[PDB]
RNA sequence: UAGUUGGUGGGGUAAAGGCCUACCAAGGCGACGAUCUGUAGCGGGUCUGAGAGGAUGAUCCGCCACACUGGGACUGAGACACGGCCCAGACUCCUACGGGAGGCAGCAGUGGGGAAUAUUGGACAAUGGGGGGAACCCUGAUCCAGCCAUGCCGCGUGUGUGA
RNA sequence: CAGAAUAAGCACCGGCUAACUCUGUGCCAGCAGCCGCGGUAAUACAGAGGGUGCGAGCGUUAAUCGGAUUUACUGGGCGUAAAGCGUGCGUAGGCGGCUUAUUAAGUCGGAUGUGAAAUCCCCGAGCUUAACUUGGGAAUUGCAUUCGAUACUGGUGAGCUAGAGUAUGGGAGAGGAUGGUAGAAUUCCAGGUGUAGCGGUGAAAUGCGUAGAGAUCUGGAGGAAUACCGAUGGCGAAGGCAGCCAUCUGGCCUAAUACUGACGCUGAGGUACGAAAGCAUGGGGAGCAAACAGGAUUAGAUACCCUGGUAGUCCAUGCCGUAAACGAUGUCUACUAGCCGUUGGGGCCUUUGAGGCUUUAGUGGCGCAGCUAACGCGAUAAGUAGACCGCCUGGGGAGUACGGUC
RNA sequence: CACGGUGUGGCCGAUGACUGGGGUGAAGUCGUAACAAGGUAGCCGUAGGGGAACCUGCGGCUGGAUC
């Protein structure tokens, strides 16, 4: 570009879209579990992974992964969700916080307890 | 069309040095002669001559080669008609940490950036030579 | 764009001025973005970056604007006035049904919303502010205290020996 | 004063990245920032031991800048990776040849005023240290006024001819528009000679023919296109332009004087032209041939092959505005080894007529330097520089939807 | 003159029976269009036709092999 072209029309900056639109620039969001179910991974992965469709206070309905082994969730549960992708699951962009509102911490876990929300053993 | 005769002169000198010519010739002007005199004083070129046929005037420059390489290794036009560059006395550019020269047109005539700083004046930065 | 742009006579203001008015003229703005439209309090500053730049405008200081929503004026040196008045609107409260009352975006606090942010505390002793000749009175400004690992900085949870 | 008495957790150990083994499970349960782990010996899942990093904290999520030269002013690109508008003309604008006088707007220098305090930085001071508080500086890169300088840019006056243009002689060309005309060939019609085939394919068949084909000879009708010359030739802004002749008409090349005296380059908007197909009205229609019909082939044929055949291809008057509209390379200017072809001109030399040297404007093949990721480009640059414009910012969604113009 | 009312016309948002294309996932059905001369060279513009990749006509390009 020439100097005159730059003066007539400057440079253009393209805005970056957020990868967590449903949070709406908040660290976490509260939602009501609409449907808890299991899904299969995209190739080359095979499993039965636990996910829940949740309606958020932001007015959006999304899908959130349930981490750890063993969960007590069901329909009409109230959960807290944070950001975070699951990679091999198409369209799962959020995670459910363990042990926050109605979700419970994982059982018989003694390492990385702050994640999955397990208290200290006696 | 030709709209920068100073850039034309610098390009002629650059191409002559790259082709290993002994002399280079161009149509002459007072600004070009002033720049060539500064080059000769700083030692990048050997001799400057002006000849006159009638109304026409021709400028001839004798080039210097030391060892195998040409003496003028880099010559860059800085100010151009599309973008003029003016600097104050405190922001005169230095070429190669003072090992080269910046040709500056000031109100006291054309000089190097070193002479301009010594005189405490600024002006238009014409070219970098190293 | 038609009080629109300029002029004259008059009015009006603390004061210049289409600020208003009656006539006269056809002007005034716009690709250097007028008009319309979306968003937004502005600055000193703050974060990042080698720099140039980019993002931001809590806490401190200056300016502006607002006070349930709109339209007004009074008193006064000063207001078109958060805890003043008049009018219109929505809402809320008391009632013996005759008649009345109100505006926490002041401090504390309640409900609600939210991932999330505190006590319905003490004193005018200090610095200021109002009144008074003074004595002195008032001051949720302020100075302090309470709660929270929210941040920064500091300290401890012991030291030596012991194969 | 009493007595160790009251006071350690969190994340991680496949690579990026400091820290490794054993059990349990077997593409399950699960992990995951990216690349990826798990399908019987998992240092990557869960537990344990050990270790590493931090420590009243440790991790996760969210957000800003950076790394990102990934909007490139500093500081990027457009032959093939994304990217030169299909091509011209031209408005606003940007930029602009040489000499001289003057001005002082840009530009540079000095002085003065201002740039609140706090904040940032420096030297100190007080907090048991530190955070923190605080004295004084430095800084606030800016703005305004005034006084100076005149090299460059701008303004004004004067002058010049190397850019640009004008008149006069000569030259080449499928440049454009209109109207005539010539020869070859295909088809059809008529007639003579003549008699069983012709045509078509890999092979066949559909088809034509004993109311006489095909073949051969004579005459006539009509439409479309111009063999040989013909060429890496020519002309045109591009799209494009071929028989011959006349009329009207554009540009280019070439020589020498003469003339004007910067009158120039580029160009957002705008406007003109713009292959083929297609559209509208009216003509024309030989050959060819989308659609369509039939015959073959094939597992199927919807196609390739064969026999037919309508739009269209042609003309007049308009529209449409798109192509791998390509050199996938915007226009203009200057400069930078050489060698060999070719087209249109100028000059010189032989010495008789045909050759040999140069120079200019086009058109080609190699190739030094230089450039490029490489391929390659290389005086017809993709090299060295300048002026202006257009365009690009991962792949799809998508040159799509909506709105608007035509 | 604020608030209000009437008529008509703009712009924005939400919602709507039904309807059209797009992406992703999994490879189930019919074919084999492209990549070699991909077995009819490919592609571009345009027009017509077809269950579908696609086929055919006209013009263009080499980013086409063998000669
Ligand atoms: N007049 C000023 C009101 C202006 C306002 N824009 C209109 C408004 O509020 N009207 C209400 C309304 O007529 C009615 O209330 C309901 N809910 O219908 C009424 C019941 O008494 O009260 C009036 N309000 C009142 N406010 C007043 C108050 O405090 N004192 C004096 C008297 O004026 C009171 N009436
Ligand atoms: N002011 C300046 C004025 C400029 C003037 N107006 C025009 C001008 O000067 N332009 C500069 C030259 C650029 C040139 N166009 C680019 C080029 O040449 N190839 C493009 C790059 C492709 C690739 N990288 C090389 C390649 O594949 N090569 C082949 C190859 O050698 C050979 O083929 C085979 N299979 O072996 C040959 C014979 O078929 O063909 C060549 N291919 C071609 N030869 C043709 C040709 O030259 N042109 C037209 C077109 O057809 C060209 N393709």
């Amino acid at each position: 570009a020439t100097t005159n072209q730059l003066i007539r029309k400057g440079r253009t900056t393209l805005v970056e879209k957020s990868k967590v639109p449903a949070l709406k620039a908040c660290p976490q969001r509260r939602g009501v579990c609409t449907r808890v179910y299991t899904t299969t991974p995209k190739k080359p992965n095979s499993a039965m992974r636990k996910v829940c469709r949740v309606r958020l206070t932001s007015g959006f309905e999304v899908s959130s992964y349930i981490g750890g082994e063993g969960h007590n969730l069901q329909e009409h549960s109230v959960v807290l969700i944070r950001g975070g992708r699951v990679k091999d699951l198409p369209g799962v962009r959020y995670h459910t916080v363990r042990g926050s509102l109605d979700c419970a911490g994982v059982k018989d876990r003694n390492q990385s307890r702050s994640k999955y929300g397990a208290k200290r053993p006696k | 069309s030709m709209q920068d005769t100073v850039a034309d002169m610098l390009t002629r000198v650059r191409n002559a040095q790259m082709a290993k010519k002994q002399t280079v010739s161009m149509p002459s002007s007072k600004l070009k002669v002033a720049i060539a005199n500064v080059l000769q004083q700083e030692g990048y070129i050997s001799n400057v001559e002006v000849a006159q046929e009638e109304t026409k005037s021709t400028l001839t420059i004798t080039l210097k080669y030391f060892e195998g390489k040409p003496v003028i290794e880099m010559v860059k036009r800085v100010s151009r008609p599309g973008l003029r560059q003016y600097r104050g006395k405190d922001k005169l550019p230095s070429v190669k940490q003072g090992l080269g020269i910046a040709i500056v047109s000031t109100s006291k005539g054309i000089m190097t950036d070193r002479a301009a700083r010594a005189a405490g004046i600024g002006g238009e930065v014409i070219a970098f030579v190293s």
